[PDB]
């Protein structure tokens, strides 16, 4: 059976995982205590949930997750929350201090005190898996643990598994808003991991999701819960093809084959079209054409970058609900007629399409409205490099005077590893220019 | 135009065993990464591999599997080749320091390098082929004996180490670290407290003192190095000079020659067990950073408002031994083998921090 | 699990510590007898940070009271919360320091430091994972300055990798009640700059100003000053004890606030401060907290931030609030007042949020600044120092205890170097 192993690193990863597992339990009818009343009321035995859950003797369902953090607060909240009985007790915590927001602490000094436990649990979960598709890693670039420990973990996973797909769902720092002073150092030092060891990295910045919540959802004062719920909806749309039958199924191997043109070019943007409140759910048709057009708006992008400044190198549309292929074809033709949306000359096809019959589920107490149709857009485009350039500028503004460098070098790192990584990001940026040039 | 701080980088020659075991790949392997191009310029990791045509086209926008130009162009104030002898090194390295010292101005020579790059061969040498220190002290004593007439000379020797931000005396062990404290004098003299002094009468006595001090130096087995230094060793030769037949009075002069071993930077990843061995390394790294923050600050005229001397014991110990009134040199020793590739790269850019010469 | 060892030295340190333990015991629902009578499960979740368990369901604070006369110990033990402390932790002498740094550092304090360190070792060995230490004391005094700095030096020698916080009361230029404040303050700053990771520079003048003009109190007493410092101390370590949306321990703040290893002198503040009459006339929201935090009059160090540039800032909010509002307000503060923030740090503000407000308030916030204006404080002390040193006004009381003038010269030089380092970043490129 198809499986996918979820890994959550750091506070951001753990909270996004809380949202994701709430969403999956709602989707599959699993109660917070792991029991499935559908199997007892009717009889069950004809359901698809093995992509995320494992079924024990007594009808309990254990999610395929590994929650990791270098301090106990978030995992302790999970251990005493509504979903305390859902997860296995092996939610791994360091019984010591956190990474203190620097790459070196989470990668070299304290990260190597729990790597063995994490790898052992991942090995056990993989052994329990029969048709393991890949890994879904959630973390944050700008933090501590989420950067250094993620780098160490993905190095080890590449050494061990190698041939399995690995997907990052990272929280890139925003251009202006930032919740720490040393975010650029950690973000740049994670370039190697996201480039060489990952296979497809989905970045989302907090400013874009805040603007989406303000404009579309009419939430003036959103919390991280709303952001996590939106990210959970996107991940659910990505993984729905493995779970529920549909007209055109798109598994991960296909998603990557049709999306990634070159090995180093694996940094797409993710958008979710019908983000809208219940009050505004009326007064609109929300047909396939409307949501497909909304996917391409620069305001709806969840990374603060303008696709109009670059060229669309590939696109993957994953529809959910009452959708017919002919409407999708008409919408794609309507998009191709527009001149504001530019495509490279070496990708005449352009679009990958998948359709699923399962409509999106509404979380109780959430903000997203119940809709009949939805679509998740995954777009490989050159505009994302512009965002990277902004981050690089910040790095230079600190690295000229070697501010905060003593903290990093005093915990096992050497100085050159800074400049090396800046050169890596530079090269990555150069590639995203060279692909965009028209064929001679 | 003129700067008192200069950088000299020496390339080690390939040993017989290493040459034999690595050439096979050229004809693991060696793939020499250091290709000297000029006396002020070297290239790190060139594309000199003969079978390179198949994947040089990937640099052209055809296949984006490799596009990171790893070649680097490094500029230094002096380059010493693999065939450059010890005399050629010394003649362009420490003779002007000796001239400055006999003039009456302080002088300093740093020696930096990772494990296996030939730092010990460069500074200490062998009994058959002695190192730079022997030539320096021999020339000192020869010049003093030449200048015996009309001037009286006295020589004082000190040899200490900086370890975990604490000062220890090597010629006089079993002294509490709290006793040794830096004490800047009112006349710009660093003057460490309770430091033993010795008055050797010849180079042989100096080397006996050096060996006795090195026997007490702090070392631990780490990685592939059976004996790895954990401290910055500082040797100080104080030359006191006065007039013999002329103005016989209390007035005199005295200068200092500093020879400073710098423990190489260490990636903790190499240390697994870690522990005390991890903390020392951390301090060492911090100390090196502090030294960089001085030298670059002493090369940029803009940042001359305030040089951060206080960030480490080493930099404070050299407050008046790095400025414009003291000739400073840095001997960066590297290895052209690939086995030390990453380390050498780091070392080179450390040497690049002294004067970021952008022009190639 | 991330446990702090609290040390109290001198009269000022002991009084602030007593009020701080009163506040902390109220926050966690601990009676003076030591029993727990709270009404929330989160209070006991991370109570091991400050308290050790004891057999009959009791909680003894992990405090170490230190002095060189027994008067303050008798005053504290007879207070409302005196019985909560461990009797064995009351380490004291009989002959006071007499407002002399040398006596507290060399002659009298050297005898008691061994006992204090024995108790410190006993307290630290019982800790599952020691986050660091926490000292409260005054630098202008006698016992406090010398014993505190000696303890800091020796604990740093013994626990090099742990955090060493410090809540120092800097002598004021106007509010003065001790003739030899400059010597003690200079000789203390000479040691703190080397042997600490964070130093929160509190001053009595700023607290008196806050009491007079913000709280509108007619007759402030030292209890109110200790109340303000206690609120700051509780708010600093709020993320160690309660959950939140952005957790930030002491080490994270130290990493995000100390650009260079010597610039670790901070300006604290507490946002929701108002008079009792004026409570109903304001809506308590995040923008009000930000405006009161970044107001120059709310600082506790009596250094005008407008006379310098913020090297770094940290804001630790408490309560249920939106992250978007917090980020928007911090960005707005940085953009509107760009002249007061260094150009070579694109984001000067660290942010933390805890979801458990301080008992009686809907929400609160703690501000921790690091700006070059603090150099002015040292400059003032330096002036007074030289004014007493070219003539050697009271020097014989110090050299009589075995000190030398070279120590005074070195302390002055180190303070001047710190001032120059801060000046080097007040201007920049
Ligand atoms: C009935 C009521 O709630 O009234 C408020 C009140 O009027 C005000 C004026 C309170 C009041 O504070 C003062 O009067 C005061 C005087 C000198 C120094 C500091 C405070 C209050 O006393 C203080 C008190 O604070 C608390 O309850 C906090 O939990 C606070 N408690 C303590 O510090 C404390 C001290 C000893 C014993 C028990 C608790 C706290 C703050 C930070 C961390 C932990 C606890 C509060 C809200 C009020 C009164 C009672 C009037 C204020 O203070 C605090 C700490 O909230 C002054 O600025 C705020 C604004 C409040 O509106
Ligand atoms: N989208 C989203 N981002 C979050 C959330 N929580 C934290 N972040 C981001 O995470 C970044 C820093 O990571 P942390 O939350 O501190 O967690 P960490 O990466 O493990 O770093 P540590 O503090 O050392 O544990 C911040 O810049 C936040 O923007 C969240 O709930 N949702
Ligand atoms: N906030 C506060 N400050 C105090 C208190 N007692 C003394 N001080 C300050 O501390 C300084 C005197 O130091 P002192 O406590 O006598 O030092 P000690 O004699 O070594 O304990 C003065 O400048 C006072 O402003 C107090 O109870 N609260
Ligand atoms: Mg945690």
């Amino acid at each position: 059976m198809r499986e996918c192993i979820s890994i959550h690193v750091g506070q951001a990863g753990v909270q996004i995982g809380n949202a994701c597992w709430e969403l999956y339990c709602l989707e599959h009818g699993i109660q917070p205590d792991g029991q499935m009343p559908s199997d007892k009321t009717i009889g069950g035995g004809d359901d698809s949930f093995n992509t995320f859950f494992s079924e024990t003797g007594a009808g309990k369902h254990v999610p395929r997750a590994v929650f990791v953090d270098l301090e106990p607060t978030v995992i302790d909240e999970v251990r005493t929350g509504t979903y305390r009985q859902l997860f296995h007790p092996e939610q791994l915590i360091t019984g010591k201090e956190d990474a203190a927001n620097n790459y070196a602490r989470g990668h070299y000094t304290i990260g190597k005190e729990i790597i063995d436990l994490v790898l052992d649990r991942i090995r056990k979960l993989a052994d329990q898996c029969t048709g393991l598709q890949g890994f879904l890693v959630f973390h944050s670039f700008g933090g501590g643990t989420g950067s250094g420990f993620t780098s160490l973990l993905m190095e080890r996973l590449s050494v061990d598994y190698g041939k399995k797909s690995k997907l990052e769902f990272s929280i890139y720092p925003a251009p202006q808003v930032s919740t720490a002073v040393v975010e650029p150092y950690n973000s740049i030092l994670t370039t190697h991991t996201t480039l060489e060891h990952s296979d497809c990295a989905f970045m989302v910045d907090n400013e874009a999701i805040y603007d989406i919540c303000r404009r579309n959802l009419d939430i003036e004062r959103p919390t991280y819960t709303n952001l996590n719920r939106l990210i959970s909806q996107i991940v659910s749309s990505i993984t729905a093809s493995l779970r529920f039958d549909g007209a055109l199924n798109v598994d991960l191997t296909e998603f990557q084959t049709n999306l990634v043109p070159y090995p180093r070019i694996h940094f797409p943007l993710a958008t979710y079209a019908p983000v809208i409140s219940a009050e505004k759910a009326y007064h609109e048709q929300l047909s396939v054409a409307e949501i497909t057009n909304a996917c391409f708006e620069p305001a709806n992008q969840m990374v603060k970058c303008d696709p109009r400044h670059g060229k669309y190198m590939a696109c993957c549309l994953l529809y959910r609900g009452d959708v017919v292929p002919k409407d999708v074809n008409a919408a794609i033709a309507t998009i191709k007629t527009k001149r504001s949306i530019q495509f490279v000359d070496w990708c005449p096809t352009g679009f990958k399409v998948g359709i699923n019959y399962q409509p999106p589920t509404v979380v109780p107490g959430g903000d997203l409205a119940k809709v009949q149709r939805a679509v998740c857009m995954l777009s490989n485009t050159t505009a994302i490099a512009e965002a990277w350039a902004r981050l690089d500028h910040k790095f230079d503004l600190m690295y000229a005077k070697r501010a905060f460098v003593h903290w990093y070098v005093g915990e096992g790192m050497e100085e050159g590893e800074f400049s090396e990584a800046r050169e890596d990001m530079a090269a990555l940026e150069k590639d995203y220019e060279e692909v965009g040039v028209d064929s001679v | 135009k003129q700067s008192s701080i200069s950088v000299a980088v020496r390339v080690r020659p390939f040993t017989e065993a290493e040459s034999n075991r690595l050439v096979k790949i050229d004809n693991g392997g060696l793939r020499k990464i250091i290709n000297v191009v000029d006396d002020r310029m070297l290239i790190f990791d060139p594309p000199e591999t003969n079978p390179l045509t198949k994947m040089q086209r990937n640099a052209f926008p055809n296949s984006f599997k490799g596009s990171r130009i790893r070649e680097h162009r490094f500029v230094f104030d002096r380059l010493f080749d693999e065939d450059c002898t010890q005399d050629q090194v010394y003649r362009n390295t420490t003779q002007p320091l000796l001239d400055s010292v006999l003039d009456g101005y302080n002088a300093t020579v740093f020696a930096y390098g990772a494990t296996g790059c030939g730092k010990t061969h460069t500074i200490s040498g062998t009994p058959e082929d002695p190192g730079v220190i022997f030539l320096t002290m021999k020339e000192l004593y020869n010049r003093i004996e030449e200048l015996k007439d009309t001037k009286i000379i006295d020589i004082s020797l000190s040899y200490l180490e900086i370890y975990n931000e604490t000062i220890r005396d090597l010629l006089n062990p079993m002294t509490q670290c709290k006793n040794l404290v830096i004490r800047e004098d009112a006349n710009n003299k660093i003057s460490v407290s309770n430091l033993s002094r010795h008055r050797p009468n010849s180079v042989e006595e100096v080397m006996q003192l050096i060996l006795e001090g090195n026997k007490n130096r702090t070392c631990s087995p780490t990685e592939a190095n059976a004996t790895s230094s954990r401290s910055h060793a500082v040797l100080q030769i104080n030359v006191i000079q006065k007039d013999r037949t002329g103005d016989i009075t209390e007035e005199h002069t005295f200068a200092t020659l500093s020879i400073i071993d710098l423990a190489g930077s260490e990636r903790a990843a190499a240390t697994k067990n870690r522990g005390a061995r991890l903390n020392e390394g951390a301090n060492i790294n911090k100390s090196l950073l502090a030294l960089g923050n001085c030298i670059n600050a002493l090369c940029d005229p803009r940042r001359r408002n305030h040089v951060p001397y206080r960030d480490s014991k080493l930099t404070r110990l050299l407050k008046f031994s790095l400025g414009g009134n003291c000739k400073t040199v840095m001997i960066v020793c590297v290895s052209p083998s690939s086995q030390h590739y990453d380390e050498t790269l780091n070392t080179l850019k450390y040497a690049d921090r002294a004067k970021e010469i952008k022009t190639k | 699990m991330r446990e702090i060892v609290h040390i109290q030295a001198g009269q000022c340190g002991n009084q602030i510590g007593a009020k701080f333990w009163e506040v902390i015991s109220d926050e966690h629902g601990i009676d003076p007898t030591g029993s727990y009578h709270g009404d929330s499960d989160l209070q006991l979740e991370r109570i091991n940070v400050y308290y050790n368990e004891a057999t009959g369901n009791k909680y003894v604070p992990r405090a170490i009271l230190v002095d060189l006369e027994p008067g303050t110990m008798d005053s504290v033990r007879s207070g409302p919360f005196g019985q909560i402390f461990r009797p064995d932790n009351f380490v004291f002498g009989q002959s006071g320091a007499g407002n002399n740094w040398a006596k507290g550092h060399y002659t009298e304090g050297a005898e008691l430091v061994d006992s204090v360190l024995d108790v410190v070792r006993k307290e630290s060995e019982s800790c599952d994972c020691l986050q660091g230490f926490q000292l409260t004391h005054s630098l202008g005094g006698g016992t406090g300055s010398g014993m505190g700095t000696l303890l800091i030096s020796k604990i740093r020698e013994e626990y090099p990798d742990r955090i060493m916080n410090t809540f120092s009361v800097m002598p004021s230029p106007k509010v003065s009640d001790t003739v030899v404040e400059p010597y003690n303050a200079t000789l203390s700053v000479h040691q703190l700059v080397e042997n600490t990771d964070e130093t929160y520079c509190i001053d009595n003048e700023a607290l008196y100003d806050i009491c007079f003009r913000t709280l509108k109190l007619t007759t402030p007493t030292y209890g109110d000053l200790n109340h303000l410092v206690s609120a700051t101390m509780s708010g600093v370590t709020t993320c160690l004890r309660f959950p939140g949306q952005l957790n930030a321990d002491l080490r994270k703040l130290a990493v995000n606030m100390v650009p260079f290893p010597r610039l670790h002198f901070f300006m604290p503040g507490f946002a929701p401060l108002t008079s009792r009459g004026s409570q109903q006339y304001r809506a308590l929201t995040v923008p009000e907290l930000t405006q009161q935090m970044f107001d120059s009059k709310n600082m506790m160090a009596a250094c005008d931030p407008r006379h310098g540039r913020y090297l770094t800032v940290a804001a630790i909010f408490r309560g249920r609030m939106s992250m978007k509002e917090v980020d928007e307000q911090m960005l707005n503060v940085q953009n509107k007042n760009s002249s007061y923030f260094v150009e070579w740090i694109p984001n000067n503000v660290k942010t933390a949020v805890c979801d458990i407000p301080p008992r009686g308030l809907k929400m609160s916030a703690t501000f921790i600044g690091n700006s070059t204006a603090i150099q002015e404080l040292f400059k003032r002390i330096s002036e007074q120092f030289t004014a007493m040193f070219r003539r050697k006004a009271f020097l014989h009381w110090y050299t009589g205890e075995g000190m030398d003038e070279m120590e005074f010269t070195e302390a002055e030089s180190n303070m001047n170097d710190l001032v120059s380092e801060y000046q080097q970043y007040q201007d920049a490129t």
